[PDB]
């Protein structure tokens, strides 16, 4: 009867059901086309093609009517659609969405909200139906997206265009082509880029501005360029070149890093950074805020006893206020940004911070999957922060599960719930398979490397407490046979879903965690045979005990030896703990 | 293959 609201990613700031819903009928009647932004149309155009959703010449009375438009637009049509709804109101890239009584209305606060205000319609509709609801939605963020600034091997350009379109979709609005092992971009920086180059980078260009995505062209000097005197000027001549060729292509953002460098010189790194942002972004008039990162770039290394280290203070004294500054929050890769963190850093820039988030990157761990949510950044840290990016891992694919909750936190900031945002990144992305999923990626959101590097929820965190449990009740002598006939379930549940993954899963997501499956598959059974250890303890039958303690440590030996890593203080721990 |  009733048309239900779906899943939707990132999460509205207003909505409310004003009807039961409708079917959108055969073809649909387009208004505003000519007007609107052209991205925004050709977004509508192509879903409404793959759902076998015609336009019509003429008007027709019968059909479903869709308005879409800019503020700024001279379209009374849509005003009258909107029902008293405005996106005129509302910040940069925001949008209103109504649909009531067989008509759809979108009005964007600019383009960029236009586009926004279709990602949603496309994620209402299903199978033709939809909802009938009141909508006004802005960005908590006003720069949301990636910094692919990994070491390991970059993203292929097929991989790069594919997660382009997947920004567009989540309303991400930034993407920083910053590959450590790229020899162009960081090693051999001031070489140009070959012609084969160069068009891969005009076809990423094209599909950012198709998508409203803004490239960010970043580029590393920091190794081995001069800053005084004819070789100064003519190092600073090729970050000129080199900007230039990229501009020439349709780059209005850029970025220039400073990070994991020999040199410390902070004064002639932010002289370096004034003078490009005098001499090309503001020459220029169409570049966004010219992006940085400094030598220094964590609380640990940028602070020192509530007061910043002689690097950071000349760094921030030197660097030009427009500029955006860039750091990680406590550590490299940390627990948390508390709150109090941003206050920090942001008093010593006296400005809106840049982060650079460094999950779901595992280049420091490349065993494990790093696939849980946005985890442990402070709700309100949009209050000294204005720029926000995460560092994906090497498998853009499975990437996908982490970034999907990053365009809902900084979307839609403190209404964003972890575990919601990352069963709904999952229900969203794998259809079918997404119960099954969930059971795998739940035993993959943690990272540790035991010295420097943590992040991310800890890994399944009920089952942890259930065994916690166990080795309570046994060691007090409590009746646990209810608790263990439970936790059978569990590690036969574990195996049945990644064998079903191995199953189904499609190539360009198998390709990149069949390794990992394997390995919960065989701690799965390794923790089986630990149930059946404790089982046998309990019945004094020294045959059955010794006979799956053998098990136990085959399973566990395969585990401790094989380059996939998972499940390290949870279902590998187990069977540690039951040696 | 990573930051210090
Ligand atoms: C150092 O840390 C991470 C993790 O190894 C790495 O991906 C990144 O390129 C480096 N830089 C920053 C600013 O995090």
């Amino acid at each position: 009867n009733q048309v239900l609201v779906p899943n939707l990613n990132p999460t509205p700031e207003n909505l409310e059901v004003v009807g039961d819903g409708f079917k959108i009928t055969s073809s649909i009647n387009l208004v505003g086309e000519e007007e609107a932004d052209e991205n925004a149309v050709n977004a509508l155009r192509e879903f409404l093609t793959a759902n076998n959703i015609e336009i019509n010449s003429e008007n027709d009375p019968n059909s479903t009517t869709l308005i879409i438009g800019e503020v700024d637009d001279d379209i009374p049509e849509l005003d009258e659609a909107l029902n008293g709804t405005t996106a005129e109101n509302l910040k940069e890239e925001g949008y209103a969405l109504v649909s009531n009584d067989g008509k759809i209305a979108i009005e964007g606060k600019d383009g960029d909200g236009t586009f926004y205000g279709v990602q949603t319609f496309k994620q209402l509709v299903k199978e033709s139906n939809i909802p009938e609801v009141n909508i006004t939605d802005y960005p908590t963020v006003s720069a949301r997206g990636i910094v692919e600034g990994f070491y390991g091997t970059p993203w292929t350009h097929q991989d790069r265009l594919d997660q382009i379109k997947f920004y567009g979709e989540n309303k991400l609005n930034t993407y920083i082509y910053a590959p450590k092992d790229d020899p162009y971009h960081r090693e051999k920086w001031r070489e140009p880029y070959p012609e084969s180059e160069m068009q891969r980078m005009q076809e990423l260009i094209n599909a950012s501005a198709e998508n409203k995505v803004d490239f960010v062209f970043g580029i590393s000097p920091g190794i081995d360029i001069r800053f005084d005197g004819d070789a100064g000027e003519e190092d600073f001549n090729h970050l000129i070149t080199k900007a230039e060729s990229l501009y020439d292509m349709g780059v209005r953002s850029f970025a220039i890093y400073w990070d994991n460098i020999q040199d410390k010189s902070a004064a002639k790194h932010a002289q370096v950074l004034n003078r490009f942002n005098e001499e090309f972004v503001k020459a220029k008039g169409d570049v966004k805020p010219l992006i940085t990162v400094p030598t220094e770039y964590d609380t640990g290394a940028m602070v020192s006893n509530g007061q910043p280290r002689a690097y950071t203070r000349i760094f921030a004294e030197t660097v030009d206020p427009s500029i955006e500054v860039m750091w990680t929050g406590p550590g490299v890769v940390t627990n948390e940004i508390p709150l109090s963190d941003a206050q920090l850093i942001s008093g010593i820039y006296d400005r809106n911070m840049a982060v650079w988030w460094n999950y779901p990157v595992t280049d420091y761990f490349k065993g494990k999957l790093a696939l849980g949510p946005m985890h442990g950044l402070d709700k309100g840290l949009n209050q000294y922060v204005d720029f926000f990016t995460v560092n994906p891992m090497e498998h853009a694919e499975l990437s996908k599960i982490s970034i999907h909750t990053a365009a809902d936190y900084s979307w839609n900031m403190d209404n964003y719930d972890y575990d919601k945002a990352w069963n709904r990144a999952i229900d969203m992305l794998y259809g079918d398979l997404a119960e099954d999923m969930k059971v795998f990626a739940n035993h993959s959101t943690r990272m540790d490397n035991k010295t420097w590097a943590k992040s991310g929820r800890e890994d399944a965190p009920e089952l942890r407490a259930k065994m916690d449990e166990l080795w309570n009740k046994l060691s007090s002598k409590e009746d646990a046979s209810a608790l263990i006939e439970e936790l059978y379930g569990e590690f036969a549940r574990m195996e049945e879903a990644c064998n079903n993954l191995k199953a189904n899963l499609p190539e360009v997501a198998l390709e990149e965690c069949s390794r990992q499956l394997d390995e919960l598959i065989t701690l799965a059974q390794g923790d089986k045979a630990s149930l059946d250890m404790i089982v046998a303890q309990l019945n004094e039958d020294t045959e059955a005990y010794e006979s799956a303690k053998e098990i136990a440590q085959n399973k566990l030996n395969t585990a401790l030896s094989s380059f996939a890593v998972i499940s390290e203080k949870v279902a590998q721990s187990f069977i540690q703990e039951a040696l | 293959p990573s930051t210090a």
